[PDB]
C-alpha cells in the first residue's frame, strides 16, 4: 500500500500516511411509531343492510391508516379487480381521501362494474370514469340476501331517458314515457315505472345469486395526504454499529443510553457543529445518544526497502482496545490484518502502535512517532523508545 | 341569532410589545448554544392594538397576514374561540375553533356566520345556522384581579395551520418567555381574515373586565440563546438598533 | 368428455335420482324441468338397468339442450321447430349404447 | 383485438440494465405455495395489451 501511494517500487526510511480505518456497519433498524389509527373498515364490509344499486351507499375515508391485510379472512370471493395500481404489496401510497361505494347486484352483472363497459347497471345505475383509479371487490351473499318467497327489497333502474354520467346518482321516480302522448301521472299505455325488483331466491343459479360490491376510489389532491398505510418496524439494537431510520431520519452509528433531558415536544438533537447526536424513539419515549462508528488514519513506519521489508503500523487517535479484529469485512483497510496479541501492541498519545517493541533505553530520534516517542531499526528488529 | 344594540364604542388603543412573541422555530434540542434564525417574528418594541371589554363591546373582523400574535389578560375565560377564513360566509370554506367547557373542537366547513357570534353555567351558542360540507374535524383537551395571561401565535403555511401557545399567571408585563408549539393541522385551506369569539352571561347582561391585544408578524432575523436544558431564555433582534 | 359444460352444483342438490322412502309420492314419470332463472332439474326413478341408463342419458341430453339457450329474452328460449327437442337426446343415447 | 403482446407486472425485485427474463412461473403472492396453479394470491405474471 505504501508503494502504491508513493508510485514507486522502492521506499525510503520514514513514516507515511497511507489510508483510513472504518467499521462498516451491519443490519438495519426501521423503528416507526405505534400503528394506532384504525381505518373506518369493518363497517362498510361487515355491515348488515346495504342499499340499492340506484341508491348506492357512499362513505368518505380520511385521516386513518389503511389496513389492506384483513381481506384474506373474508369469503372465498374471486373478485379483487384493481385498476390504476397493482395489488401486490403496493399499498404504501398516501392519498388525501378515499371514497367507498357499496351496493348489491346480481351474479351476472359483476363484470358490468368496470370502466369502458355498457349494460343496464353501467348505463342506468352506476357509471365509472375512464381514468378511474382504485378497485372493485365483489363477494357472494347467497346465504344472507336471498328469500325463499323472494327477496323483493333490492331494486334497480330499467328505463331511463339517457345514460348516467360517471359518479352520478338519481333517485327520481318519474314515469318513463315511451310513446308520444302525455302520461298524466297514470301508468297506462307506453308508460312504465323505471324501477324494478330483483326477487332473490336461494334456489337460483350462480348467475342470479346476490353479490355485494364495494368500489374504492383514491383521490390525490393538492391538500396534504393523510391516508397512507401500515408502517412496519424492526427491533432496536444498542452498542452495535448499525444503520437506522427514525421517522425518516436516516443514519449509521451506535445507539446508547443518553442522559439528555429533551423538552416534551422535541424529537431530534444537535451538537455545536450542527450534527444529529441524539434521537427519541417514537414507540417508547426515551432518548438515545448517537455516536459515529470508529474511524481514523493509518501510518506505515518503515526502514528502507534497501534494508528490510518489515514494517510497523500506527493507528492515529485510536484506543488499542478498539483495534480491528474483523470477521470477513468490517474494515476499509484492504484486509492486511496485522497480529495484535503477539505483535507487541503499544499505546502512545499519538495512537496505537503495532509491530514495534518498546524498550526502556533512550537514543537520538530516528523516525518521529510523536509525543516524545521515536522508532528505529536496530539489534534485527523495529523498536520504539 | 340575536342582535343587542347597546354598544359603547371608543377607538381601539395602542400599546407597546416589548419582548413578547418568541416561539420555538422547530423541534430540535440544543443545549448551551447561540443560534441564528430567520423567520416570522413580532419585532421588539412594536405597536400592538388593544381592545378591552367590560358596557364595552367590540368584535371587529381584523385582517389576517403572514401571522398573528394574540394576547389576552383575563379571568374566568370570557374569550373562547376564533374563526379563520376569507369571506366569513357560506360561499367559501372557513375554519372554526371553539373552546367547550371540557374539550377544544376544531372544524372546517362552510358555515353561515351571523353579524354577532357569541356564546350565552351557559350552554347556548349563536355562531352559525348550519354546516354545509365538512372535511376535517378535531377534538382534544381544552386550550384554556386579573390573573390569566394567554399568549397564542397563529400561522398558516403550505396547507398547515400552526398554533403556538403559552399560559402565565400574572399593561403587557416585562420579561421573557418562549411559546411552545401546541397544535398542527393539515387543513390545507386559505385564510385572509379572522374574528374572535366571546361568551356572555345573562343575569340585560353583565360582563367582567377583560383585555386582549393583537400584533402582526413580519420576516426578521433573531439570535436565540438555549440554556443547558434546551430552553430558550433570551433573544436579540438584529434590526432594532446599531448595538443589536 | 365431448366438449359440453359441467353441471351446476345445485343440479345435484335439487334433483331426485332415487325413489323416496316414505311420506312422499311421485307420479313415476321421467321429466326434465326447466324451472327458470338458471334452474334445471330431473325428476325420475333410477334403477340398475341399461333401460334406466338410456333414459337418464336421454334426459341429460334435454338438460344440456335447455341450458344451451339460457341467453335469450324469454321468447327465443325454444326450438326453431318442434322436432329439435327430442332429437338431441336420441343421438346421445345411441352413441352411449354402442358396444365400443 | 390482438392479444399477441404480453408484458410482466409482478416481479420480486427490480431488473438490472440490459437483462431479459422469460420466466413463466406463477408469482408467489401469498405465503402458501401456489403449486403451479393460479387463483387466490396466485396471478399470472404476464398480461396482455389487447
Ligand atoms: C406502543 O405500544 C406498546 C404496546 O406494547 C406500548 O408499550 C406498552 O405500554 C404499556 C403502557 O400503557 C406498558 O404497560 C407495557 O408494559 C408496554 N409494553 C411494551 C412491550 O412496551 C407503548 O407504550 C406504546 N407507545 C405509545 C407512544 O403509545
Ligand atoms: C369481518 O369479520 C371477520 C370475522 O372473522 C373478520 O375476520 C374481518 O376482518 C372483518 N372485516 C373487516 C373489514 O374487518
Ligand atoms: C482505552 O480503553 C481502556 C479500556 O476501557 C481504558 O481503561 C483507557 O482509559 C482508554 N484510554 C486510554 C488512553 O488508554
Ligand atoms: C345589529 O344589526 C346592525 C345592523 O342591522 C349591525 O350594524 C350590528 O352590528 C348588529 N349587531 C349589534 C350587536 O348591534
Ligand atoms: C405607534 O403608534 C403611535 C400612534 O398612537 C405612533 O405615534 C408611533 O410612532 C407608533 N410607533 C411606536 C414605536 O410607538
Ligand atoms: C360540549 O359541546 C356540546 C355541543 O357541541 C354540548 O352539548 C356539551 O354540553 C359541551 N360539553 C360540556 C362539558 O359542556
Ligand atoms: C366539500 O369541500 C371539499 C373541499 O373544498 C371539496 O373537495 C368537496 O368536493 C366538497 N364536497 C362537495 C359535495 O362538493
Ligand atoms: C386562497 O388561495 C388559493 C390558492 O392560490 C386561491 O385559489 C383562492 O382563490 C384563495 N382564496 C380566495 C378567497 O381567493
Ligand atoms: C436544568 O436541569 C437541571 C438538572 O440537571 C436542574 O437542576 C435545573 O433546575 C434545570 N433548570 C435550569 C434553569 O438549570
Ligand atoms: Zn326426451
Amino acid at each position: 500500500e505504501t508503494k502504491c501511494t508513493l508510485k514507486s517500487f522502492t521506499v525510503e526510511k520514514g513514516i507515511y500516511q497511507t489510508s483510513n480505518f472504518r467499521v462498516q456497519p451491519t443490519e438495519s433498524i426501521v423503528r416507526f411509531p405505534n400503528i394506532t389509527n384504525l381505518c373506518p373498515f369493518d363497517e362498510v364490509f361487515n355491515a348488515t343492510r346495504f342499499a340499492s344499486v340506484y341508491a348506492w351507499n357512499r362513505k368518505r375515508i380520511s385521516n386513518c391508516v389503511a389496513d389492506y391485510s384483513v381481506l384474506y379472512n373474508l369469503a372465498p370471493f374471486f373478485t379483487f379487480k384493481c385498476y390504476g395500481v397493482s395489488p401486490t404489496k403496493l399499498n404504501d401510497l398516501c392519498f388525501t381521501n378515499v371514497y367507498a361505494d357499496s351496493f348489491v347486484i346480481r351474479g351476472d352483472e359483476v363484470r358490468q362494474i368496470a370502466p369502458g363497459q355498457t349494460g343496464n347497471i353501467a348505463d342506468y345505475n352506476y357509471k365509472l370514469p375512464d381514468d378511474f383509479t382504485g378497485c372493485v371487490i365483489a363477494w357472494n351473499s347467497n346465504k344472507l340476501d336471498s328469500k325463499v318467497s323472494g327477496n323483493y327489497n333490492y331494486l334497480y333502474r330499467l328505463f331511463r331517458k339517457s345514460n348516467l354520467k360517471p359518479f352520478e346518482r338519481d333517485i327520481s321516480t318519474e314515469i318513463y314515457q315511451a310513446g308520444n302522448k302525455p302520461c298524466n301521472g297514470v301508468a297506462g299505455f307506453n308508460c312504465y315505472f323505471p324501477l324494478r325488483s330483483y326477487s332473490f331466491r336461494p334456489t337460483y343459479g350462480v348467475g342470479h345469486q346476490p353479490y355485494r360490491v364495494v368500489v374504492l376510489s383514491f383521490e390525490l389532491l393538492h391538500a396534504p395526504a393523510t391516508v397512507c398505510g401500515p408502517k412496519k418496524s424492526t427491533n432496536l439494537v444498542k452498542n452495535k454499529c448499525v444503520n437506522f431510520n427514525f421517522n425518516g431520519l436516516k443514519g449509521t452509528g451506535v445507539l446508547t443510553e443518553s442522559n439528555k433531558k429533551f423538552l416534551p415536544f422535541q424529537q431530534f438533537g444537535r451538537d455545536i457543529a450542527d450534527t444529529t447526536d441524539a434521537v427519541r424513539d417514537p414507540q417508547t419515549l426515551e432518548i438515545l445518544d448517537i455516536t459515529p462508528c470508529s474511524f481514523g488514519g493509518v501510518s506505515v513506519i518503515t526502514p528502507g526497502t534497501n534494508t528490510s521489508n518489515q514494517v510497523a503500523v500506527l493507528y492515529q487517535g485510536v484506543n488499542c482496545t478498539e483495534v480491528p479484529v474483523a470477521i470477513h469485512a468490517d474494515q476499509l483497510t484492504p484486509t492486511w490484518r496485522v497480529y495484535s496479541t503477539g505483535s507487541n501492541v503499544f499505546q502512545t498519545r499519538a495512537g496505537c502502535l503495532i509491530g514495534a517493541e518498546y524498550v526502556n533505553n533512550s537514543y537520538e530520534c530516528d523516525i518521529p512517532i510523536g509525543a516524545g516517542i521515536c522508532a528505529s531499526y536496530q539489534t534485527q528488529s523495529i523498536i520504539a523508545y | 341569532c340575536v342582535n343587542l344594540t347597546t354598544r359603547t364604542q371608543l377607538p381601539p388603543a395602542y400599546t407597546n410589545s416589548f419582548t413578547r412573541g418568541v416561539y420555538y422555530p422547530d423541534k430540535v434540542f440544543r443545549s448551551s448554544v447561540l443560534h441564528s434564525t430567520q423567520d416570522l417574528f413580532l419585532p421588539f418594541f412594536s405597536n400592538v392594538t388593544w381592545f378591552h371589554v367590560i358596557k364595552r363591546f367590540d368584535n371587529p373582523v381584523l385582517p389576517f397576514n403572514d401571522g398573528v400574535y394574540f394576547a389576552s389578560i383575563e379571568k374566568s375565560n370570557i374569550i373562547r374561540g376564533w374563526i379563520f377564513g376569507t369571506t366569513l360566509d357560506s360561499k367559501t370554506q372557513s375554519l372554526l375553533i371553539v373552546n367547550n367547557a371540557t374539550n377544544v373542537v376544531i372544524k372546517v366547513c362552510e358555515f353561515q356566520f351571523c353579524n354577532d357570534p357569541f356564546l350565552d353555567m351557559e350552554s347556548e351558542f349563536r355562531v352559525y345556522s348550519s354546516a354545509n360540507n365538512c372535511t376535517f374535524e378535531y377534538v382534544s383537551q381544552p386550550f384554556l384581579n386579573f390573573k390569566n395571561l394567554r399568549e397564542f401565535v397563529f400561522k398558516n403555511i403550505d396547507g398547515y395551520f400552526k398554533i403556538y401557545s403559552k399560559h402565565t399567571p400574572i399593561d403587557l408585563p416585562q420579561g421573557f418567555s418562549a411559546l411552545e408549539p401546541l397544535v398542527d393541522l393539515p387543513i390545507g385551506i386559505n385564510i385572509t381574515r379572522f374574528q374572535t369569539l366571546l361568551a356572555l352571561h345573562r343575569s340585560g347582561w353583565t360582563a367582567g373586565a377583560a383585555a386582549y391585544y393583537v400584533g402582526y408578524l413580519q420576516p426578521r432575523t433573531f439570535l436565540l440563546k438555549y440554556n443547558e436544558n434546551g430552553t430558550i431564555t433570551d433573544a436579540v433582534d438584529c434590526a432594532l438598533d446599531p448595538l443589536s | 368428455s365431448v366438449g359440453l359444460p359441467h353441471m351446476t352444483q345445485g343440479f345435484w342438490a335439487n334433483s331426485m335420482l332415487t325413489e323416496p322412502a316414505d311420506g312422499r309420492k311421485v307420479v313415476c314419470h321421467p321429466t326434465a324441468w326447466d324451472l327458470g332463472h338458471g334452474d334445471f332439474r330431473i325428476k325420475m326413478c333410477t334403477k340398475v338397468t341399461m333401460d334406466n341408463f338410456l333414459t337418464a342419458h336421454h334426459e341429460m341430453g334435454h338438460i344440456q339442450y335447455d341450458m344451451a339457450y339460457a341467453r335469450q329474452p324469454f321468447l327465443l328460449r325454444n326450438g326453431a321447430n318442434e322436432g329439435f327437442h327430442e332429437a338431441v337426446g336420441e343421438i346421445m343415447s345411441l352413441s352411449a349404447a354402442t358396444p365400443k
